């Protein structure tokens, strides 16, 4: 039910792609995911099925058929702390790029050139793992951006998350059209004394 | 700063006769992780840019004939050249890949008998 | 044509190669003389290499949108003049070891 998260107005951001906003309420999904990560301001834009630089190909991966919806607001007191807050680091240059949908936790040295970089640091190799610069005293493009990113994917198992949305109320004893679920047809409706398992 | 000595001053050398040309380096030039000797051999004919024939001394060059070979064992380095040609004649020189800061080692011209 | 002293800046650009180097490299060979290494240049985050002969007087600036690796010299002398080639360095070459420009140092 992701009508009442849209209408709120607490969030900076709220797109999609593919799957529109107003009609994902009444569809059912196989299984849902939660990539939350905190960025800058200019690096949301980066964000998409089908960009690239220096954040997209070497920290978060987009695949190419995202179906999903990006989640992002403004923040600037969960996640940045008074004299400069530099607990979150980023990967900015590495030997290879990232899949979609992958993780990545270990820590080695870049190497530009020659001199193999292979726990030695100096000339030839520097350290990637940086650290953003979330203050307060900044400008705009500065400001910390929760974004949480949301995967919508469909496979051969039964979707466990399912249900339409509002319809019409009831009505009893008069003759009426009728739709339930999908059944059309013409009748009365009444209460009824049947023992339905 | 390891400084690397390479000889002879000169080479004489016949044409279609193959010539063996030596650079030592004061240090051994092999990485330790990857068990793999460093440095690169390079051609300088006159009013020519410097240009790489053999790197890490066990990969030839893209477009290189099979005549050039190069052979080295921790501090020595040989590269071996056969047919030489009067277009093949240049200063030959030995440019470690080990560490910074970079040494030009290199230092053999190459004449025709 | 550099007085001893002046300031001269050379300026090298890759052709039929766009980028796709993880290095660059300034060399200074004196006629009748081995080539010699003064720097080398990172695409990202400035390399400031420079060699310990050459420390000081050499300073390494890097422009993207330019596409072309600066060199800045200082304090010319008559031993300073020589040819300098501009070069790079990928995995081993690939046509990024450029030519070199002649420098005379007089009054």
């Amino acid at each position: 039910d992701y009508s009442v998260l849209y209408n709120s107005a607490s969030f900076s951001t709220f797109k999609c792609y593919g799957v529109s906003p107003t009609k994902l309420n009444d569809l059912c999904f196989t299984n849902v995911y939660a990539d939350s990560f905190v960025i800058r301001g200019d690096e949301v834009r980066q964000i998409a099925p089908g960009q690239t630089g220096n954040i997209a190909d070497y920290n978060y991966k987009l695949p190419d058929d995202f179906t999903g919806c990006v989640i992002a607001w403004n923040s600037n007191n969960l996640d940045s702390k008074v004299g400069g807050n530099y607990n979150y680091l980023y990967r900015l240059f590495r030997k290879s790029n990232l899949k979609p949908f992958e993780r990545d936790i270990s820590t080695e040295i870049y190497q530009a050139g020659s001199t193999p970089c292979n726990g030695v640091k100096g000339f030839n190799c520097y350290f990637p793992l940086q650290s953003y610069g979330f203050q307060p005293t900044y400008g705009v493009g500065y400001q910390p951006y929760r974004v949480v990113v949301l995967s919508f994917e469909l496979l051969h198992a039964p979707a466990t998350v399912c249900g339409p949305k509002k319809s019409t109320n009831l009505v009893k004893n008069k003759c009426v059209n009728f739709n339930f679920n999908g059944l059309t047809g013409t009748g009365v409706l009444t209460e009824s004394n049947k023992k339905f398992l | 700063q390891i400084v690397l000595t390479q000889s002879p001053s000169s080479l004489a050398v016949s044409v279609g006769e193959k010539v063996t040309l030596s650079c030592k380096s004061s240090q051994s030039l092999l990485y330790s992780n990857n068990q793999k000797n460093y440095l690169a051999w390079y051609q300088q004919k006159s009013g020519r840019s410097p240009k790489l024939l053999l790197h890490w001394t066990s990969t030839r060059e893209s477009g290189v004939p099979d005549r050039f070979t190069g052979s080295g064992s921790g501090t020595d380095f040989t590269l071996t050249i056969s047919s030489v040609k009067a277009e093949d004649l240049a200063v030959y020189y030995c440019q470690q890949y080990y560490t910074y800061p970079w040494t030009f080692g290199g230092g053999t011209k190459l004449e025709i008998k | 044509l550099v007085n001893p002293g002046a300031s001269l800046k050379m300026s090298c650009k890759t052709s039929g190669y766009r980028f796709t180097s993880y290095i660059i490299h300034w060399v200074k060979q004196t006629p009748g003389q081995g080539l010699e290494w003064i720097g080398a240049i990172f695409p990202e985050n400035d390399d400031t290499s420079y060699s310990q002969k050459f420390k000081g007087k050499a300073t390494l600036t890097t422009d993207t949108s330019s596409s072309t690796a600066y060199m800045q010299l200082s304090s010319l002398t008559s031993e300073d003049s020589a040819v300098y080639y501009c070069a790079r360095d990928g995995e081993n070459v690939l046509d990024y070891w450029g030519q070199g420009t002649s420098v005379t140092v007089s009054s």
